[PDB]
């Protein structure tokens, strides 16, 4: 049930890419055929079974453009070359990102380039307030849907995102109480209250009256 | 509500073969769309099930793919009991649409 | 061991009324949502109705409402179908099938399907 | 008491050897052990006769079919079990993690569906999946009764979850539900099942195959909370139809996902785990089951087991992480216990089981009661029938890939006696590894007898001594007895036509005994006997 190819001359199994008859094959280390989209010298490329398209045999590299994938619940996109798409991609106006090291489309939190990332469960880039593990963070729309720190609008008012270390133990992004006290970011002050959420209006603390927007 | 298109009502092929009948949808259903198999004479039997996997007892020809608006089911190996109706149905909604009709037939 | 027997074949004048039946063996009931449908052979198969397990909440397309009902009796192991109004356009194969339901009703696909019964209509 | 058994017993004590015309045997250590006890012990076999001759040092062995045939199914069962493997308990849905002392199972939405529609999976597969050749339970799928062996019916357990309280204002569109304010999780107003959502199959069920996965069966209340996560809302073509069945039993008292001002979801899933006993009924029938391995104690520590006792025959395959276990008896039972995942070590490679060498002296101190035998890590609870004087609990473990040791031991009596099995040549081939084996054990049986069956039905009989190792084996071949002697590597005696009647064997502490009878010339009338 295993299929090989061994080489006319040498009588070699062939491990890795491979040029038959000008069709492309994939192996594995072991020398077994695998179905499957694999790294070659090109790039990423899909060994679709036998008869998908143009009458291939099983293990052939076919002309699979402009369209996804989905083997084990993962997600491959390819291009119109018929190589799988890596980096960052705009697919019907929405942003997925796979790997430099395999085709795969993140589905949580990840890291790319030193920032964090939320995708949803398909791959689709995801904007507001999210929850992530029982702790709220926020990922703003305004600056290309990244990871921030500061103080957002959240279900229940503002609330202030701590960076690490700041209260208990905490981590970054994370919304935190902060009972009755005072902060600034930039300039800009904020007063929270005996809930942590930050208020708005003509509010007197210590009897000196104050105003926020 | 809900109405459901298939391409072709006849096609024939030959013992050895691979069929792919394609089955569109109007609106998205979103891979809730089921396979059957109708012998002349008898009850439909059940073949793909949420357009991605098959039936106990099923054999292992019969493939079903597809999600959005675009279905296919492929056989990997027509022989003389793997020819007769094939219908698609989607489940997404209560009204249920079920496909027009494909009959395999053999190429004599 | 699981079989679908169904007994209301005749023929009845337009405008007038039927009762069908679907009898259940080999799996347990009142477990299983029921529905029936109508294989015409010029146009394609039409689902006509729907019940759930308990027989609580029914489902009809557009041309079926205040026109055909179904009533099930767990004790049995029936399933029925009261016709009305046949206006000449009901001439199909009326087959008993099982859905792969919870509770509720919700659109499925089949496991088994009854061998039909052939009704139809006419002068 | 005295008075009255003195006046009824009579005692002879003038010396004589023989009154009741037997074979006597005097010349062991002295004593007159011969025939006038052995002849109690070969007619009807008392339990408390062979106990007080175990501290003499005599095994005889038994040559009777029902004997022979009863360790040729126990050694077959042990077989069967022991070569075909199965994973942990938790692969599938389980394995639960320990986050703040809480026992939180699933984190997030995905993984949270990924759970509803594993137990989906009652609907299509039934409440009992199958492999090639055994009945498996799905795996987080409580079952309470199992009196399917008697009148072919389960029982479920409890799976509930926790209820909600009210919303403001509810609409749905497009089977999705937009509130206007997110109502809350109650722990009061009780709990909202899920077994009334599935319609499982628990009245007419299939048991053609009679090996038997038990449950992983605690009854738990799933205590939850309530993200935003507001990446899903076409997720609803899945295994989220058992959700919205749920759903839609408890009108406005489940909602698992909705938009109140954003979107929301079940985020996590924390079980409770409460106490259950499954009280198993089994049947006339042959039944063998395998004890499931769980690797969570907070789990492992609320299960019970409790099998019924009609007149079968049954085994169960204790594991190496212990569960409680209640035996029911009644008067003809025949209860068998695979120790082979006792007795080696175990370890997890990649979610199933393999097992070690050996561990040293796990069976050194059996404790045996009346009604309750205590083995490595496991107690065994006897109850029901505990004052029977003729039932035996066999104890069964796998040496090797051909050689097994069954272990016979009987409750009242406090009595336990060891038996081999496998092919002949090969038990004297590596018979010093299988005493050295049996010593790595730790039992301190000087005397193992050896019972086989091989193919075509041929039965061999054998006594092997621990110390020094000398053998005997007597089997029937060609209608004719054959009678071996073995100083463990050599074969030092044999005779291949041997003229006898009634053959018994016997070891004393090395000197092994054969009697029997003899014809002078092949007469009749000439009857010698022999020892």
């Amino acid at each position: 049930g295993k299929k090989y190819y061994f080489n006319t001359n040498t009588a070699i199994a062939s491990t890795g890419y491979t040029i038959i008859n000008g069709k492309h094959f994939y192996f594995n280390t072991d020398g077994i055929m695998q179905i499957g989209v694999f790294k070659g010298p090109n790039g990423f490329e899909y060994f679709a079974p036998a008869n998908t398209d143009a009458n291939n045999i099983e293990g052939q590299a076919i002309l699979y453009q402009n369209e996804f994938l989905t083997l084990n619940g993962k997600k491959y996109y390819f291009g119109s070359d018929s190589k799988a798409v890596t980096g960052w991609r705009i697919i019907n106006n929405k942003k997925y990102y796979f790997n430099p090291n395999n085709a795969i489309a993140a589905i949580h939190l990840c890291t790319i380039n030193n920032d964090k990332y939320y995708f949803s469960y398909d791959g689709i880039l995801q904007n507001g307030y999210i929850t992530i593990e029982r702790n709220n963070f926020y990922f703003d729309a305004n600056n290309e849907s990244k990871m921030v720190t500061g103080v957002f609008k959240g279900p229940n008012g503002f609330e202030y995102f701590a960076p690490a270390n700041t209260h208990n133990n905490n981590i970054e992004g994370q919304a935190i109480v902060y009972q009755n006290k005072f902060l600034t970011l930039n300039g800009k002050k904020y007063y929270f209250d005996n809930d942590s959420k930050a208020v708005t209006g003509w509010q007197t603390i210590d009897g000196k009256k104050y105003y926020f927007n | 509500d809900i109405v459901m298109t298939q391409s072709h009502k006849f096609m024939s092929t030959s013992i050895g073969d691979r069929v792919s009948i394609t089955c569109k949808a109007s609106q998205d259903v979103g891979t809730a769309v089921a396979w059957y198999q109708q012998k002349p004479g008898q009850s439909p039997k059940l073949l793909i099930y949420w357009a991605s996997t098959r039936h106990t007892g099923v054999p292992d020809r019969f493939t079903g793919s597809g999600s959005g608006t675009y279905f296919t089911l492929s056989i990997s190996n027509v022989q003389s009991e793997d020819l007769a109706d094939y219908f698609c149905q989607q489940y997404s909604s209560y009204p249920l649409t079920f496909g027009a009709g494909t009959k395999l037939e053999l190429k004599r | 061991e699981v079989k679908l027997v169904e007994s209301g074949g005749g023929l009845v004048k337009p405008g007038g009324s039927l009762k069908l039946s679907c009898a259940a063996s080999g799996f347990t009931f009142s477990n299983y949502a029921m529905s029936w449908v109508r294989q015409t052979p010029e146009k394609r198969l039409e689902w006509v109705a729907a019940i759930n397990g308990n027989g609580a909440k029914i489902y009809y397309p557009d041309t079926v409402k205040d026109r055909f009902t179904i009533s099930r009796d767990n004790a049995k192991n029936t399933l029925y179908l009261q016709m009305s109004s046949l206006r000449s356009e009901d001439t199909a194969l009326y087959s008993c099938a099982r859905q792969y339901g919870f509770y509720a009703g919700s659109p499925y696909y089949f496991d088994y399907w009854g061998l039909g019964t052939t009704l139809t209509v006419s002068s | 008491n005295l008075i009255s058994n003195a006046v009824n017993d009579t005692i002879n004590v003038l010396p004589t050897i023989t009154e009741g015309i037997p074979i006597v045997s005097t010349i062991l250590d002295g004593i007159n052990l011969g025939a006038a006890i052995k002849e109690l012990l070969d007619e009807h076999d008392p339990l408390l006769k062979k106990e007080l001759e175990a501290k003499v040092g005599v095994l005889a062995i038994n040559m009777s079919l029902s004997i022979a045939a009863t360790v040729a199914s126990i050694v077959g069962i042990g077989a069967e079990v022991t070569i075909f493997l199965l994973p942990i308990a938790g692969i599938s849905a389980g394995i639960p993690s320990l986050v703040n002392n809480e026992l939180i199972l699933h984190d997030k939405a995905t993984s949270v569906v990924n759970y509803f529609n594993h137990l989906s999976e009652s609907k299509k597969y039934g409440p009992l999946k199958t492999e090639d050749d055994k009945i498996l339970v799905p795996i987080d799928d409580l079952v309470i009764s199992e009196i399917d062996f008697n009148n072919n019916s389960i029982k479920l357990g409890t799976c509930n979850i926790l209820a909600m309280e009210g919303g403001s204002g509810h609409t749905v569109t497009g089977n999705i539900d937009h509130f206007f304010s997110s109502p809350s999780i109650s722990s009061h107003i009780p709990s909202l099942s899920i077994y009334s959502a599935i319609g499982i199959e628990t009245e007419n069920l299939d048991f053609s195959k009679k090996i038997m996965m038990l449950p992983n069966a605690p009854s738990r209340v799933f205590w939850w909370e309530t993200g935003a996560v507001p990446g899903l809302r076409s997720l609803e073509n899945d295994g989220t139809r058992l959700l919205d069945s749920i759903r839609d039993l408890y009108p406005g008292k489940f909602y698992w996902r909705f938009y109140a001002f954003f979107d929301y979801a079940i985020t996590t899933l924390k079980p409770v785990y409460e106490d259950t006993n499954i009280k198993i009924k089994l049947d006339k029938d042959t039944r063998n089951f395998i004890m499931p391995t769980i690797t969570t104690n907070e789990i492992r520590n609320k299960l019970s087991y409790s099998f019924d006792g009609a007149g079968g025959t049954y085994s169960l395959l204790l594991s190496s992480y212990p569960i409680s276990t209640n035996i029911n008896l009644s008067k003809d039972d025949l209860w068998i216990f695979n120790i082979d995942n006792e007795v080696r070590e175990i370890s997890i490679e990649n979610g199933t089981i393999k097992k070690g060498k050996l561990i040293k002296d796990v069976l050194s101190k059996i404790d045996i009661n009346k009604n309750k035998l205590i083995i490595g890590n496991q107690t065994i609870d006897f109850s029901g029938d505990i004052d029977n004087k003729d039932r035996y609990i066999f104890l069964t473990c796998e040496l090797d890939d051909k050689i097994s040791l069954i272990i016979e031991i009987n409750l009242v009596a406090k009595s336990y006696s060891l038996l081999l099995s496998g092919d002949k040549n090969y038990l004297i081939s590596n018979l010093s590894n299988i005493i050295e084996k049996i010593n790595t054990l730790g039992l301190d049986s000087k005397n193992i007898a050896y019972n086989y069956t091989d193919e075509s039905n041929n039965k061999y009989f054998g006594a092997i001594s621990k110390t020094s190792q000398k053998s005997i084996i007597h089997y029937k071949k060609d209608s004719k007895n054959i009678l071996e002697f073995y100083n463990d590597s050599t074969l030092e005696f044999n005779s291949k036509d041997f003229i006898a009647e009634d053959i018994n064997v016997f070891m004393k502490d090395d000197i092994n005994t054969i009697t029997g009878k003899y014809y002078v010339d092949n007469n009749t009338d000439k009857s010698i006997d022999f020892s």
